[PDB]
């Protein structure tokens, strides 16, 4: 039932793919737990990444891109939707010109394309959260 | 500096298609653009986002992309496509990178005998104690050109500044060639001739001091 | 729309302006008969980038109720001789294209100071036609640096109007010629006078070509 | 083999108690995994945090308390004895006027007392690490 | 505003053990403190860490702390320990506190008789057309004073200031008295006393205008 | 050492600062800070600067207090901006030794003197000194008590200093009386033998600093 965590698995996407994360924190909100969700180039963890999704529970939401290794211009968003120690149902919706990241189908956080989405080649969630479904929808 | 890698230049006959890539690139993750420039002109975006053409431009031109090469796409050709052309990507998000530049040539356009034109120093040169003659070529093709000074008879070398021969509006080139001569050498000759060499052809003017021309 | 001048000492800072008329500015330069080489971006959402080949001698600024932004390139040498354009991005990135591009403006960038072109007229061929041709010009003769635009009778007269490019001579200077082609029918009426402007040295001279007495 | 991540255990310290844990991180260091130790009051873990102790592997350590649900002064550390994907020790033994944490038995890091030790009441351990043992002295 | 709670004074007799207890505040978590205070004279570190004391402070200071509340012992109280005592403590790291003060007396103290000295105004004064008596009273114990004024044989009630008594440097109370008078009443009267009464004993003194004192 | 008295209209803003050592050796000079005292209140805390970390201050003051430092002076000064009657307090300049991290519930072995800053609309005004004549008596033992009178001044403290302080054996300063027009005044002194009272002349010099005025007033025996 569990998916272990770090949870990596080989894809690929394109403009209409969609990746689906449901799982719930490990920690209450108040001690500040994180969700981070990657989008790399190659199976290898250090290689680089193409849409870095960093969660800092009850405080705030970043992202960012990997280049050759280099962390690029940090986008930093404020909006919190989730709610303390409730399971939640996370979607990044890849369009043309962005990302959409919805939060339980409403809309919190965008991230114009810095890398054309058919470079990613592997997803990987990990930090201090339970996973327990991850599913990739056309 | 980083530079994508293009050809320099690149001939293509009137109708058929001519076909640019942009390989060599830091590509894969990034997409490429392309831009039209003529010398001394602003470049214009021909294809943006590898695939899609902005309004106003041309069903001529169209764009391909594959794992590290962009392909740029000229179906149909007419005269006026006859220019640089630039692609551009990225090395990084916060790092664009430029192509050295591709010079297309319109080929099958007939060739055109050269028009020339010589000036005498004229009264107030002369009056400022300086003397220059400009013998001036146009609509001529290609821009292979060789000039030649004379005194009077004798071939004259020294004191000539000749020019890189660079196309007209018309696509057509044009040189010049300027001689520095006194007043002394202007009224003590009798005439000055330019020679001018275009395809072996010769085409020559002559002016005379005492004599108006 | 392209603003500044274009003579400047070594070592000195240089400012190029951009004016703005009816969403990501940067600075493009193209060194004389090189490729493009990108200098830097600045986004009026985000904030500036640069190049780390001219990250420690670029600087860049807004002015957001001009809606203008200025290049500041310090301590030039005659290595930052080139062609400036501005072009205009419609989130930043790299890879992304620029719609309408800066018609440019050429700086140079040397030791030698500015000279005033000696400008001569040229008096047409005093051969009278019998169907109408006359090739007549004018001479811009030892004038720095480039370029040199030249307009006949105020920019009234265009057909046949040729404008050719400069040669750099042994002396150092640089010199072209503008001739017209016009019909020899009327030469006592029409006054044809070249109205050159040099705009590094802001030098106007018009001069009054006349035929040459026979 | 393992131990349960998060990790929580009901413990009281004083002068002379040493605190051993031995795991290994769950990523490389390029990835920046954290590891955190939080000294709780109370069993509770949105109690008070007498020693809170977290990493940010191979960039810093940080050091700081919660006291009342206030995030006190905190202290940076650029000190990084811990090496990539390698599995580490971590000891902090408790002096009369402040902690000496030794990582792999190798002092690293200190921490004045800003709460006493004898009101812990907890100790968890978590974040982004592999737990194998858990011990008190 | 965060204070916490003491008692205001206590009372020991020489030869006993006195407790001041610091109630109220935030402790278990935190570490305690504790000050002596002497009238005129800085605060001075008496406990600190609820346990050891500073060089210089004697054996018989001791501190205890449990939950929310510090003690105080002094196991051998002298005259010395007579003073204002302060405790301690933060509500957070970043945050201290103070006590509300209390003031222990040292009983047992053996007993003083007081000393009166009264000068009459100078000629400065009667200069500036006032004229002031003062009583001074030092060397007495405990503080407890009543202090009369007398017109050569008649009580004088209105416009007379007394201080409270307070401790001087050698464990002893000093107060006084001022009177505010005119210089019509100095000279046309023939003398003014001052009558200090201390555990119902009785001291006067008296001075005259005109005649020399 | 402390300095920097004085008397303050409210709304406006005063300076104290505390001078290198006032008697300390050695010291990396650790851990300032600034605890006041109302007039026979308990102590009020206010701030602290210490050199392993930056600052902290108290939040009923947080917006009102400013703490600076010159190490190159090595003296430290205070600024409380918008001050009320309520601010009136005895000052103190507290050292905190112990070489661990600045806490709390951290304890000041050094504490200085402190100083009487008072904050009030009424003015100052100068204390009208005078000077005592001794008991014309003559003694069989040998015993002349001489004082100097300080009337009529707002407001407190006064230091009183005898023959420009060459005296301090034996010597008395009395506390000043709280009159119902509110002015204060007291008396200091000395008991000094009366062998010898035309050979040692005795003077009190007496300072009343927020009205600045300094008085040394000639103590000479009553003629008769």
């Amino acid at each position: 039932s569990l998916l272990p965590v770090p949870y990596t698995e080989a894809a690929s996407l394109s403009t209409g793919s969609t990746v689906t994360i449901k799982g719930r924190p490990l920690a209450c909100f108040l001690n500040e737990p994180y969700l981070q969700v990657d989008f790399h180039t190659e199976m290898k963890e250090e290689s680089d990444i193409v849409f870095h999704f960093q969660v800092c529970f009850g405080r705030r939401v970043v992202m960012n891109s990997r280049e050759y290794g280099a962390w690029k211009q940090q986008v930093e968003s404020k909006n919190m939707p989730f709610q303390d120690g409730q399971e939640f149902e996370l979607s990044i919706s890849v369009l043309p010109d962005k990302y959409q990241v919805m939060v339980n189908g409403q809309s919190s956080y965008t991230f114009d394309h810095r890398i054309k989405p058919e470079a990613v080649k592997m997803v990987q969630v990990w930090r201090d959260i339970s996973l327990t479904k991850f599913n990739v929808s056309y | 500096q980083p530079v994508l890698n293009q050809p320099s230049a690149v001939s293509v006959s009137l109708g058929q298609t001519a076909r640019i890539t942009c390989q060599g690139g830091n590509f894969g993750y990034y997409y490429g653009s392309w831009y039209q420039q003529k010398p001394g002109q602003a470049p214009v975006l021909v294809i943006y986002k590898d695939s899609e053409r902005p309004s106003g431009i041309p069903e001529r031109f169209s764009g391909s992309s594959s794992g590290g090469t962009a392909t740029l796409t000229i179906s149909r050709a007419q005269a006026e496509d006859e220019a640089d052309y630039y692609c551009q990507s990225a090395d990084s998000s916060d790092n664009p990178v430029f192509g050295g530049g591709t010079h297309l040539t319109v080929l099958g356009q007939p060739k055109a005998a050269p028009s020339v034109t010589l000036f005498p120093p004229s009264s107030e040169e002369l009056q400022a104690n300086k003397a220059t003659l400009v013998c001036l070529i146009s609509d001529f093709y290609p821009g292979a050109v060789t000039v030649a000074w004379k005194a009077d008879s004798s071939p004259v070398k020294a004191g000539v500044e000749t020019t890189t021969p660079s196309k007209q509006s018309n696509n057509k080139y044009a040189a010049s060639s300027y001689l520095s001569l006194t007043p002394e050498q202007w009224k003590s000759h009798r005439s000055y001739s330019c020679q001018v060499t275009h395809e072996g052809s010769t085409v020559e003017k002559t002016v005379a001091p005492t004599e108006c021309s | 729309q392209e603003s500044g001048p274009g003579l400047v000492k070594p070592s000195q800072t240089l400012s190029l302006t951009c004016t703005v008329s009816g969403y990501a500015w940067s600075w493009i330069r193209q060194p004389p008969g090189k490729g493009l080489e990108w200098m830097g971006v600045i986004a009026s959402d985000g904030s500036t980038y640069y190049s780390p080949s001219l990250k420690s001698r670029t600087s860049i600024s807004r002015d957001t109720s001009k809606n203008q932004f200025s290049l500041q390139l310090s301590s030039v040498t005659p290595e930052d001789t080139a062609v400036y354009y501005c072009a205009l991005y419609i989130s930043w990135s790299g890879w992304s294209a620029y719609d309408y591009w800066g018609q440019g403006t050429q700086v140079t960038v040397s030791s030698a100071s500015t000279k005033g072109p000696s400008v001569f007229p040229l008096a047409p061929s005093s051969k009278s036609t019998s169907g109408g041709t006359a090739a007549l010009g004018c001479l811009v003769k030892d004038y720095f640096p480039e370029p040199v635009t030249v307009s006949w009778n105020s920019g009234a007269l265009t057909s046949g109007v040729h404008t050719f490019p400069a040669v750099l001579q042994s002396s150092g200077l640089y010199s072209l010629s503008s001739v017209v082609t016009v019909p020899s029918s009327s030469l006592g009426t029409q006054t044809y006078i070249c109205n050159v402007n040099h705009k590094p040295s802001n030098t106007k001279v018009d001069k009054k070509v006349e035929p040459k007495s026979c």
